[PDB]
């Protein structure tokens, strides 16, 4: 839904990694490797925290909110 | 782990892994039997129902 | 008179009256709460049918039907069987008026607590000495009319005259029989307050069905609704009929909203005469200012210069 | 006299119990009773 | 100390199914009973038999 | 955790002293003048209170009562000094004259430092179980021995603890020691208020025959102490008749 705060296995905070992720993505044009790796992932644990995290959050977000102020 | 169990990290558990929203919907309806027979969304009290 | 036949369920060693009891359904017994003692145990909390006894009475009954190995013979002479039953005369004519009561609600797609209603309604009224000269099609329609109005899903009797080919004479005697029979009934046994459910005008329940049927705006209706109920403080038009009133300020709102509908569309949806509607806004002109919504003009989205004059 | 929130409109609205549960600014007939004003305790686990 | 045995280990896909025991565990010592045969009723959500 | 097991009845006062040599005559003790100013405390109504407790049993509110003796210096009205202390000093104390009076008390319970000692008594109703033929109830009792600070009186000690004060009353009586460890009290019972006392065993004295255990858990100690009590009904036939009070009487809890 959102990025996981830790990484499941070990507990590296990699919350803080999903906006640099997708920058390193857009716009230098790094393959997802080299992107964790930049980052600092080295343990495929966290990789995959960061990997297979599907961000649905802006999904839940195109939908109007239900209580406005 | 044995005949097909599974032992999980309680800290991956602690942490996220596999935990899970449930939503249960309750659905009521207010119906009109006859005249007087009318159910209604109220408050309850001890003294008079 | 006759025998108690009551278990009153007391502790016998607190001796409180009246006694603190809990009824613990998931251990399936009733306590005592000042002690803990338990008086009854075994709690009992499908495999029939059910039958409301105030529509159709302590009536019970089963029909036959076609099986998985069933011969028609003895089909055709079963049916017979419970068709010439001369002790439920009574019954097998209210179960065809409650039919017709239904068919029609069904035609006219009436929600099922109007069904109800006028169900209730035609029992309530059958087999009254005051009711018995009147024809079955003004009864219908009357118990329909009273239906509605007690749902507040409240018809006309031009809807239930389209409805029901019925004469409008007899029709009203007919609703004014079984308003008395049903006021009777009230004073007999339990007490209904009206609050304005059988009240003859309703001008305010027949705006939103007419502006649906006219494809108007939510704003146009509410604005209606309100046009509708300021015009019960003009003594002018206040004796005009509910749907006069309502199709009229309707049209003053469509004038108002610039609504591309002239005033003979609006009389052939609502089959109200084109001079009718033209008098009752012309007659309306003059109280354009109490009439019409003090925030729409506030806000802008109409402005009283809008209205034709006369 | 409590507090709803319309549907689509989002817009708040205060009913007592004789009034009709519809919507007054768009007419929608689907409201949504308001959030509890009380401090609600998670336990952050 | 190191296990004498190599583990066959890596990441695998794996789904939480919605079988989950709060959802099943179920005791009853004494509970409502059914209205005809006056037996202990149906079901967990009845504090039945 | 002591049980009492006791039995109750009544005497007049012309059978006072007749009562008291034919105990004499059946305990070869004689009769022990006693006195205890009970001052009883309900939970405080402006204090909002859940039926439940720390852990997840639900109870009643209790009245709680501080009891303490009263020197006799001070139930001596200046004109019986020379009479000694002894059971014949209760044939005067018939009518509401008590010299002990609500100013006094509301002394005693304000303390106007360091306070006297009390002994605090909870006791719930008497079991339910029809199949005792004596009373059982159930006290648990501190010894409260000393106070002090700024706000020292027992009285917002009491308030402290969430407890205020509803009726007082001080009971004067002689007892017997008798055969293995029975008590056996007979006493009258003023009430203290500030209208004026008010003699509640009006014109008699009420018996009161109890046996302390400590563990009553122990079934053969509780039917011991029973038989006995059984033994001194046996006794006091044809005179006097004990029976079993109501549990509604005994019973403490604040109505609602
Ligand atoms: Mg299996
Ligand atoms: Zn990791
Ligand atoms: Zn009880
Ligand atoms: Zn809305």
């Amino acid at each position: 839904m959102i990025v996981p705060v830790r990484c499941f296995s070990c507990g590296k905070v990699v919350g803080d990694k999903w906006e640099s992720y997708l920058n390193l993505l857009q716009e230098d044009e790094l393959d997802e490797g080299t992107a964790l790796s930049r980052l600092g992932l080295k343990r495929y644990c966290c990789r995959r925290m960061i990997l297979t995290h599907v961000d649905l959050i802006e999904k839940f977000l195109r939908y109007n909110p239900l209580e406005k102020r | 782990n044995q005949e097909d169990s599974m032992i999980m990290n309680q800290s991956s558990i602690d942490r996220g892994l596999f935990r899970s929203l449930f939503f249960r919907s309750y659905m009521d309806q207010e119906k009109k039997y006859g005249m007087s027979i009318t159910e209604t969304f109220e408050k309850p009290q001890r003294t008079n129902t | 008179r006759g025998p108690n036949l009551n278990i009153v369920l007391t502790c016998p060693e607190c001796k409180v009256y009246p006694p603190k009891i809990v009824e613990r359904f998931s251990e399936g017994d009733v306590v005592c709460a000042l002690c803990g003692l338990v008086l009854s145990d075994k709690l009992v909390d499908r495999v029939g049918e059910a039958s409301n006894p105030l529509l159709d009475g302590n009536n019970l009954s089963t029909r036959i039907g076609k099986g998985e190995t069933t011969d028609m013979r003895f089909t055709k002479e079963l049916n017979k069987a419970q068709g010439k039953n001369v002790m439920d005369k009574k019954d097998n004519e209210v179960q065809a008026a409650f039919a017709k009561i239904t068919m029609l609600c069904d035609a006219a797609e009436l929600p099922k607590i109007v069904k109800d209603c006028a169900k209730e309604a035609y029992k309530l009224c059958h087999d009254e000495k005051t009711l018995k000269g009147k024809s079955m099609e003004s009864i219908m329609a009357a118990s329909i009319l009273i239906g509605c109005r007690r749902a507040e899903v409240a018809r006309t009797f031009k809807e239930i005259q389209s409805l029901i080919h019925v004469k409008t004479k007899e029709f009203g005697k007919t609703l004014n029989i079984m308003k008395n029979i049903l006021r009777g009934k009230s004073e007999d046994g339990f007490l209904k307050i009206d609050t304005d459910n059988m009240s003859g005008a309703q001008n305010l329940t027949y705006i939103p069905r007419f502006c649906s049927h006219l494809g108007l705006p939510m704003q146009v209706t509410t604005s209606a609704e309100y046009t509708a109920k300021k015009c019960k403080e003009i003594k002018e038009i206040a004796g005009k009929s509910p749907i006069t009133i309502a199709v009229v300020s309707i049209y003053l709102n469509i004038l108002l909203f610039q609504i591309p509908i002239t005033a003979a569309k609006v009389g052939q949806t609502l089959q109200v005469t084109e001079g009718t509607i033209k008098s009752g806004y012309k007659i309306l002109y003059e109280h354009r200012d109490k009439l019409v919504d003090p925030q729409l003009i506030a806000n802008g989205v109409v402005s009283l210069d809008n209205l034709p004059g006369v | 006299t409590l507090k709803y929130i319309c549907a689509e409109c989002s817009s708040k609205l205060s009913l007592s119990r004789t009034d009709a549960v519809r919507c007054k600014d768009c007419g929608h007939r689907i409201l949504l009773k308001a959030r509890t004003k009380r401090l609600v305790q998670f336990e952050a686990r | 100390k190191k296990l004498m045995a190599q583990i066959f280990f890596g990441p695998t896909y794996y789904q939480r199914l919605r079988h989950m025991v709060d959802d099943k565990i179920h005791a009853r010592a004494r509970g409502p009973m059914q209205v005809l045969t006056r037996q202990p009723v149906e079901g967990r959500s009845r504090d039945g038999g | 955790m002591v049980q009492q097991l006791s039995l109750f009845g009544s005497i007049g006062d012309d059978g006072y002293d007749l009562l008291i040599s034919t105990l004499t005559t059946i305990s070869g003790n004689p009769p022990l003048l006693y006195n205890s100013l009970c001052t009883v405390w309900k939970p405080n109504p402006s204090y909002d209170v859940e039926n439940v407790n720390s852990r997840n049993q639900l109870v009643e509110p209790n009245r709680i009562k501080l009891s303490k003796e009263v020197p006799f210096s001070y139930l001596i009205d200046e004109t019986m000094m020379d009479k000694p202390l002894n059971f014949r000093i209760l044939k005067s104390f018939t009518n509401d004259k008590i010299p002990l009076n609500y100013a006094m008390t509301r002394n005693i319970l304000h303390n106007t430092e360091s306070c006297s000692p009390w002994s605090l008594q909870i006791s719930d109703i008497p079991a339910a179980g029809n199949n005792r033929s004596v009373s059982m109830q159930t006290i648990a009792e501190t010894i409260i021995l000393s106070s002090a600070g700024k706000n020292s009186s027992v009285s917002s000690l009491m308030n402290g603890l969430g407890y205020v004060f509803e009726f007082q009353y001080l009971t004067i009586g002689v007892k017997f020691f008798m055969k293995h460890g029975l008590i056996l009290e007979l006493q009258k019972i003023w009430q203290i208020e500030e209208a004026g006392n008010s003699q509640i065993t009006s014109g008699g004295f009420l018996l009161k025959a109890y046996i302390n255990v400590s563990r009553g858990t122990d079934i053969d100690r509780i039917n011991y102490t029973e038989t006995a009590l059984m033994n001194l009904k046996k006794e006091l036939q044809g005179y006097i008749e004990l029976s079993v009070p109501d549990r509604q009487s005994m019973d403490s809890r604040v109505a609602h």
